[PDB]
């Protein structure tokens, strides 16, 4: 998962 | 500039994320996004012109911040989808099993239901948690974009996705697809902030  | 839900803004001219809704503190107008778009004080612009500053953020831990406005900017209740609107009508967090739509400047309006709650995001710079998982696709572009229900109950702003090469996780099947954003009330309570409805 990564922001954005 | 007119200040709905899902529209692109720009900070210190180089990123791009997306506004997730109207607010107000006191005589003060704002709106929520996310705390990983901007740092304290720094500036949003939407469609070249200043709107405001970064006045708070909270990335990692949270992902959350407001920009607090000049007075030129209207409020609006709304949350863009397409040439149409959703109103803004309060902030009563929907359940897991509940539809839900997101708003963002590079996927649009995507819909999608709630999925899980109190995830940790782990992010490159530190984990994130509390988020809640929702399957609607998003893209690099859509941070801190709202997420409403059709009944036009605000629920939360953009955190992150599982991102993959295009730039989104909108070619994968929504089972696959973990798009997470940080729950709207603890940032309102947090900031003294009250939601703008219509």
């Amino acid at each position: 998962a990564a922001p954005f | 500039a007119n200040i709905v839900g899902g529209i692109e803004y720009s900070i210190n001219n180089a990123s791009l994320c997306s506004v997730g809704f109207s607010v107000t503190r006191g005589a003060t107008k704002g709106f929520v996004t996310a705390g990983h778009c901007g740092t304290v004080n720094a500036t949003a612009r939407i469609g070249g012109a200043v709107v405001g500053t970064f006045a708070a953020r909270v990335f990692p831990g949270n992902d959350r911040a407001w920009v607090s406005l000049t007075s030129a900017q209207t409020l609006l209740p709304r949350v863009a989808n397409g040439s149409s609107f959703v109103t803004v009508r309060g902030s009563t967090e929907a359940a897991v099993g509940a539809a839900v739509c997101r708003s963002g400047r590079t996927t649009g309006y995507q819909c999608g239901t709630i999925t899980a709650k109190n995830v940790t995001a782990n992010y490159a710079e530190g984990a994130v948690r509390g988020l809640t998982q929702g399957n609607a696709c998003a893209g690099r572009g859509d941070s801190g974009g709202s997420w409403i229900t059709s009944a036009g109950q605000a629920q939360g702003v953009m955190s992150g996705l599982n991102v993959q090469s295009n730039g989104n996780n909108c070619g994968i099947p929504a089972s696959q697809r973990s798009s997470l954003f940080e729950r709207l009330q603890p940032i309102l309570s947090q900031y003294g902030l009250s939601l703008v409805t219509g």
